[PDB]
RNA sequence: GGCGCUGGAGCGUCGGGCCCAUACCCGGCCGUCGCCGGCAGUCGAGAGUGGACGGGAGCGGCGGCCGGAGCCCCGCGGACGCUACGCCGCGACGAGUAGGAGGGCCGCUGCGGUGAGCCUUGAAGCCUAGGGCGCGGGCCCGGGUGGAGCCGCCGCAGGUGC
C-alpha cells in the first residue's frame, strides 16, 4: 500500500537527500523533487511525471497505467510532445483534470513543464 | 490484498514467459516490519565478529 | 518578575507510541483523524491507549 | 432614477452625525420608501476567411500564460484603509495663508524670503519671491521646509492661472531610450532650458504681485535680503 | 549666506552612573537653558558635521572630506535645557564637547 | 435544486441577520437602562445628603462594597502567609490589579497583606477605564482581549452577561454573579505609575502608598493605566 | 544581470559578533570555539556585567529569514550535475554551491547546466 | 567617595519638576510549556446548526382565469499546501550551582547499506587582512601549499571531544 510503503521509505531510500537542513527525493516521477508523501513518485497507484524530451526539445509526460503495479517494465506510458508552450501546457492539463488522474499534481506539472520548455529555449546576449 | 494472491509468470532463459504461473506465495503478503528487520540485523550481524583485545 | 512555580509546566503524557511498528503508527494516524473529528470519547481512549506502553497494556485472558 | 441629494445628517464631529436614527429616518421619510421585491463576452466569433476553413473562428480574448514560474508569492490580506497618494487630504499650518512671506530653509534658494500664493494638489506651496527681487520664480516648495512670517501682503482678487498645476511644475527628464550599454557619454541635455511659457507665466504673475508689494514700505528690501542666524539669537525667542 | 542651524553640543549619552545607552545622545542647545524653552526644537533634525581623510559623494556638489551622521530631536532632557537626541548611528564618542548643528527644517511655525 | 438550496441558504442568512440585529438592539437599550441606574445613584446620594442636612442630622452613606486592589511590591522576600494570600487575590506581579468584593472576610484577608497592596474604592470612570482599555478575558484558561461582545457572551451569556456594559454593570454594582464576571476577567497588567509613587515601603496615612487610601485609588489608576 | 529571489525580505540579525571562549585572547591554547564555563567562581558564568555574553536561545534569527545568505537565496550543496536538478523547482529560493573538491572540467559542466536551468551558483566561477 | 561646600552643596520639616534597573506597560523576534488546539474537505462545487420524500389541503412573486422542474458552460478554467516524525493557530512563560532529563542536519574513528558520490583537469592534511551560514557545538565556499586518496545520507560499534 500507498502508506504503508511510505512509512518504510520515508525516512530509508537510496533517492533521498538530506543537505543544509533541506531534504529531497530523486526517484523518477517526482514534481518538485522533494520527500513527501504526495510527491512520491514510487509509492502511489498512479503517479505523473514531467521529463525533458529526449533531445533538447519538447517534454515527457509519464504516467503510471493500473494494471500491471507490479510489473515495473510495462506499468510507465510515456508521450511526447513537442508543441508550443501554451499547447504543451494545455495537454498536460487535460491530461491529468479530463482524465481526474491526480488532479493534485496539476499545478506541480504544468510548472515542471514550463521550467523544462524554458530551459530548452536557447539562452540570450 | 493479504487474502488476495495473484499469478506470477515463469519467465524462460531468453527472457519472456513461458506459459507457466505460481501463485504468490503467502510469505509475500507478510508483515512488512522494518524495525523488527533492523534489531534482527544488528544482533545478528555482531556474531560473525572475531575478538580483539 | 511573576510569582509562579515552574516544576509542574510540563504534563508527563504519552503524545506519541514509543514504538516504531510502523502498522501500530498506520493506525495511530487513523484514530487520531478520528478522534480529533468525531465528538466520540471512545476514539479519544482508544488512542490513548494505542501510545500505551506493554506493561500499560497487559494481555486479557478468554476467560 | 432619481437625483442624488445631499447628506440631510450634519456632520458635528467626525464619525457622529447630528441626528439619531430614528430622527434620520423621519428626515429620509423611510416610512414611504418600503421595497419589498420586484455580460463582458470573453470569446468573439471572427471570420476566419479561405474556403473550407470552416465557417468561423471563436477567438478568445485574454489566452492563458504560455509559461508559470516554478513558485509564486500569496496574495495579502485586506488593510480597509492606506489609500493612494493622490487621495490624501492636504492639510496646511493655518499660519500659512495667500501672501504670506514665507523663508525657504533647504534648497539653492536657501534663506530666502518668497511670497506665498497657493497651496497645490498635492499639498506642495506654489511660491514667487519676485524674480526681480531675488530670483525666485514660480517654484513649489514643501510646507515642512519653510518657516511663516507675520508679514503678508493682500494678494487676494489677482489671477494665478488655472495652468500652473503639480503637472505644470513637474521635472521632465530626458534618458535613456534606445541606450542601454553607456560608451559614449549622453551627459547632453543636462542643461535646463526655461520655457517660453514659464518666462510668461512668470511676468504675468510678478506683473500684479509687484505693485502690491511696492505699496508698503520697504518691503521689497526685505524680500531682497536672505535669513540668516546671528550669533545673538536664537530661533525659539524669534517671532517671525 | 548666512548660519541658518541652531549651535548645540554633544554633551553625552543617555547613561545611569554605571551604564549608557549609546543609542541616544544628550544634545545642549546653544541659548536653551530651561525645560519649556525647547518645545520649539523637539522634532528637529540635527547633524554631526565632521571631515576624514577619504572624499566622499557630495548631494548636490563634488565630493569633498565632509561626511554626516544625521539624526533628530526626541525630546526634552531635565530641566535645564537638554534635549535627547536619535541618530542613524550612534555618535561617535571623540565628539563629546563638539559641535552639532539644529537644521530648523521640520518647521511648525 | 440549485434555486431550492439558493433559496435555503438566503433565508439561513437574513434569519442570522435579524437575529443579530435584534441581540444588538438589545444592547443598546440595556447600555441606556444602566446609564439611567447610574445617573439615579448618583443623583441619590446627593439627595439624601442634602435632606439630611437640612434636618440638622447626618446622612452615613454606604460601606463600599467594591474595591481595586494593586499589587505595590515586588515578589522577593515575601512571607508565606502574604504570599498565599496574594495568590488567592490573583496578584501575582507587581503593579497587578484586580476587583474585590468587600465583606468581612475579604477585608481581612486585604488587611493582612496590607504593606504590599494599595486599594481604594474604585469609581465609575475607573471601572469604565480599566474594563476598557486593560479588560482581558479568562476563555479557555487563555488571556484574550475583550475585542468583542461575542467573547463575553459565549463565556457569561449564562448569567445574563452578554456585553461589556453587561461586564461593567456587574462589576460596578455588585451583583448576584460579580464571583463569576470578576474570575472571568484577567487580573489587569498595569504600567508603572506615572509621576512616580510616594513611599512604597509606607502606609498611605503616613506619607506612603501601601494600605487604603479611601478614593484617593482612582487617582492612583488614572496614572497608573 | 544575476538571479533574484522570489522574495526579499530585511534580514534582521539579533548578533552580528562572534560568540568566543572565555579566556581565549589570554591563551593560544585556548580556541576561540564556544565552550559553556563552569567554574565555581567564573563571573563569565555568573553574567557579571562588562564580561563576555554568553550564547542563548534568545539570539535565534527569525525563521522566515534563518539561514538565507545576503542575497536572499538559500545554499545546496551539490556535486555533480545530478544533484543539480533537484533545485529546478526550488529555483527561486535555492542557490547551489558546487563541492570543494570537485573538479575544474566537472564544475564547468554544472555551471553551464545551471546557467540553462536558472538556478544561481554562488560560486560560478571557482577553477578557471 | 573626592573636589569642595557656610543667602548652604549643613541640619529639621515640606512642595513642584526631573534622572534611570535586566522591575512594570506596549510592540518585534527566539525557544519552552499549555490548548492531548486546527488540517486527510486538494471538497472551483464543497455548502454542512437535519435533510429526504409523498400522496393531504393551502397561500405568497412571475408564466390570460387552466398553466412550473431549471441540468454551470460565450471562457473547460482556478495559487500554495499535507517530509501527518508534517504544516498551521492562540495564550502564558524564560535566574541557576550540586544534580536529573531531552534534542543535536554538533564533532572523531571503524563496519553493514546507499550516493551509476568526489578525485592526478588534483584526495587528505595544512595556511589565509577572502565570502558566508548557525543561539551554539560547528559547517560550507574562494585562494595558496600539497601530491593519493576522501566524504554525504540510513543504520551499527566505540580505546569518541581537554
Ligand atoms: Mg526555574
Ligand atoms: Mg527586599
Ligand atoms: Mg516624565
Ligand atoms: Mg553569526
Ligand atoms: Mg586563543
Ligand atoms: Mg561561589
Ligand atoms: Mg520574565
Ligand atoms: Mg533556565
Ligand atoms: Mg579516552
Amino acid at each position: 500500500s500507498a502508506h504503508l510503503q511510505w512509512m518504510v521509505v520515508r525516512n530509508c531510500s537510496s533517492f533521498l537527500i538530506k543537505r543544509n537542513k533541506q531534504t529531497y527525493s530523486t526517484e523518477p516521477n517526482n514534481l518538485k523533487a522533494r520527500n513527501s508523501f504526495r510527491y512520491n513518485g514510487l509509492i502511489h497507484r498512479k503517479t505523473v511525471g514531467v521529463e525533458p524530451a529526449a533531445d533538447g526539445k519538447g517534454v515527457v509526460v509519464v504516467i503510471k497505467r493500473r494494471s500491471g503495479q507490479r510489473k515495473p517494465a510495462t506499468s510507465y506510458v510515456r508521450t511526447t510532445i513537442n508543441k508550443n508552450a501554451r499547447a504543451t501546457l494545455s495537454s498536460i492539463r487535460h491530461m491529468i483534470r479530463k482524465n481526474k488522474y491526480r488532479p493534485d499534481l496539476r499545478m506541480a506539472a504544468i510548472r515542471r513543464a514550463s521550467a523544462i520548455l524554458r530551459s530548452q529555449k536557447p539562452v540570450m546576449v | 490484498m493479504a487474502c488476495a494472491r495473484p499469478l506470477i509468470s515463469v519467465y524462460s532463459e531468453k527472457g519472456e514467459s513461458s506459459g507457466k504461473n505460481v501463485t504468490l506465495p503467502a510469505v509475500f503478503k507478510a508483515p512488512i516490519r522494518p524495525d523488527i528487520v533492523n534489531f534482527v540485523h544488528t544482533n545478528l550481524r555482531k556474531n560473525n565478529r572475531q575478538p580483539y583485545a | 518578575g511573576v510569582d509562579i512555580r515552574h516544576n509542574k509546566d510540563r504534563k508527563v503524557r504519552r503524545k506519541e507510541p514509543k514504538s516504531q511498528d510502523i502498522y501500530l503508527r498506520l493506525l495511530v494516524k487513523l484514530y487520531r483523524f478520528l478522534a480529533r473529528r468525531t465528538n466520540s470519547t471512545f476514539n479519544q481512549v482508544v488512542l490513548k491507549r494505542l501510545f500505551m506502553s506493554r506493561t500499560n497494556r497487559p494481555p486479557l485472558s478468554l476467560s | 432614477k432619481g437625483k442624488p441629494h445631499c447628506s440631510r445628517n450634519p456632520v458635528l464631529v467626525r464619525g457622529i452625525g447630528r441626528y439619531s436614527r430614528s430622527a434620520m429616518y423621519s428626515r429620509k421619510a423611510m416610512y414611504k420608501r418600503k421595497y419589498s421585491a420586484a455580460k463582458v463576452l470573453a470569446t468573439v466569433t471572427k471570420p476566419v476567411g479561405g474556403d473550407k476553413n470552416g465557417g468561423t473562428r471563436v477567438v478568445k480574448l485574454r489566452k492563458m500564460p504560455r509559461y508559470y514560474p516554478t513558485e509564486d508569492v500569496p496574495r495579502k490580506l485586506l488593510s480597509h484603509g492606506k489609500k493612494p497618494f493622490s487621495q490624501h487630504v492636504r492639510k496646511l499650518r493655518a499660519s500659512i495663508t495667500p501672501g504670506t512671506i514665507l523663508i525657504i530653509l533647504t534648497g539653492r534658494h536657501r534663506g530666502k524670503r518668497v511670497v506665498f500664493l497657493k497651496q497645490l494638489a498635492s499639498g506642495l506651496l506654489l511660491v514667487t519671491g519676485p524674480l526681480v527681487l531675488n530670483r525666485v520664480p514660480l517654484r513649489r516648495t514643501h510646507q515642512k521646509f519653510v518657516i511663516a512670517t507675520s508679514t503678508k501682503i493682500d494678494i487676494s482678487n489677482v489671477k494665478i492661472p488655472k495652468h500652473l498645476t503639480d503637472a505644470y511644475f513637474k521635472k521632465k527628464k530626458l534618458r535613456k531610450p534606445r541606450h542601454q550599454e553607456g560608451e559614449i557619454f549622453d551627459t547632453e541635455k543636462e542643461k535646463y532650458e526655461i520655457t517660453e511659457q514659464r518666462k510668461i507665466d512668470q511676468k504675468a504673475v510678478d506683473s500684479q504681485i509687484l505693485p502690491k508689494i511696492k505699496a508698503i514700505p520697504q518691503l521689497q528690501g526685505y524680500l531682497r535680503s536672505v535669513f540668516a542666524l546671528t550669533n545673538g539669537i536664537y530661533p525659539h525667542k524669534l517671532v517671525f | 549666506s548666512g548660519r541658518l542651524w541652531s549651535k548645540a553640543i554633544f554633551a553625552g549619552y543617555k547613561r545611569g552612573l554605571r551604564n549608557q545607552r549609546e543609542h541616544t545622545a544628550l544634545l545642549k542647545i546653544e541659548g536653551v537653558y530651561a525645560r519649556d524653552e525647547t518645545e520649539f526644537y523637539l522634532g528637529k533634525r540635527c547633524a554631526y558635521v565632521y571631515k576624514a581623510k577619504n572624499n566622499t559623494v557630495t548631494p548636490g556638489g563634488k565630493p569633498n572630506k565632509t561626511r554626516v551622521i544625521w539624526g533628530k530631536v526626541t525630546r526634552a532632557h531635565g530641566n535645564s535645557g537638554m534635549v535627547r537626541a536619535k541618530f542613524r548611528s550612534n555618535l561617535p564618542a571623540k565628539a563629546i564637547g563638539h559641535r552639532i548643528r539644529v537644521m530648523l527644517y521640520p518647521s511648525r511655525i | 435544486n440549485f434555486a431550492e438550496l439558493k433559496i435555503k441558504r438566503l433565508r439561513k442568512k437574513f434569519a442570522q441577520k435579524m437575529l443579530r440585529k435584534a441581540r444588538r438592539k438589545l444592547i443598546y437599550e440595556k447600555a441606556k437602562h444602566y446609564h439611567k441606574e447610574y445617573r439615579q445613584m448618583y443623583r441619590t446620594e446627593i439627595r439624601m445628603a442634602r435632606m439630611a442636612r437640612k434636618a440638622g442630622n447626618f446622612y452615613v452613606p454606604a460601606e463600599p462594597k467594591l474595591a481595586f486592589v494593586i499589587r505595590i511590591r515586588g515578589i522577593n522576600g515575601v512571607s508565606p502567609k502574604v504570599r498565599k494570600v496574594l495568590q488567592l487575590l490573583r496578584l501575582r506581579q507587581i503593579f497587578n490589579g484586580t476587583f474585590v468584593k468587600l465583606n468581612k472576610a475579604s477585608i481581612n484577608m486585604l488587611r493582612i497583606v496590607e504593606p504590599y497592596i494599595a486599594w481604594g474604592y474604585p469609581n465609575l470612570k475607573s471601572v469604565n477605564e480599566l474594563i476598557y482599555k486593560r479588560g482581558y478575558g479568562k476563555i479557555n484558561k487563555k488571556r484574550i482581549a475583550l475585542t468583542d461582545n461575542a467573547l463575553i457572551a459565549r463565556s457569561l451569556g449564562k448569567y445574563g452577561i452578554i456585553c461589556m456594559e453587561d461586564l461593567i454593570h456587574e462589576i460596578y454594582t455588585v451583583g448576584k454573579r460579580f464571583k463569576e464576571a470578576n474570575n472571568f476577567l484577567w487580573p489587569f497588567k498595569l504600567s508603572s505609575p506615572r509621576g512616580g509613587m510616594k513611599k512604597k515601603t509606607t502606609h498611605f496615612v503616613e506619607g506612603g502608598d501601601a494600605g487604603n487610601r479611601e478614593d484617593q485609588i482612582n487617582r492612583l489608576i488614572r496614572r497608573m493605566n | 544581470a544575476a538571479l533574484r529571489p522570489l522574495v526579499k525580505p530585511k534580514i534582521v540579525k539579533k548578533r552580528t559578533k562572534k560568540f568566543i571562549r572565555h579566556q581565549s585572547d589570554r591563551y593560544v591554547k585556548i580556541k576561540r570555539n564556544w565552550r559553556k564555563p563552569r567554574g565555581i567562581d567564573n563571573r563569565v558564568r555568573r553574567r557579571f556585567k562588562g564580561q563576555i555574553l554568553m550564547p542563548n536561545i534568545g539570539y535565534g534569527s527569525n525563521k522566515k529569514t534563518k539561514h538565507m545568505l545576503p542575497s536572499g537565496f538559500r545554499k545546496f550543496l551539490v556535486h555533480n550535475v545530478k544533484e543539480l536538478e533537484v533545485l529546478l523547482m526550488c529555483n527561486k529560493s535555492y542557490c547551489a554551491e558546487i563541492a570543494h573538491n570537485v573538479s575544474s572540467k566537472n564544475r564547468k559542466a554544472i555551471v553551464e547546466r545551471a546557467a540553462q536551468l536558472a538556478i544561481r551558483v554562488t560560486n560560478p566561477n571557482a577553477r578557471l
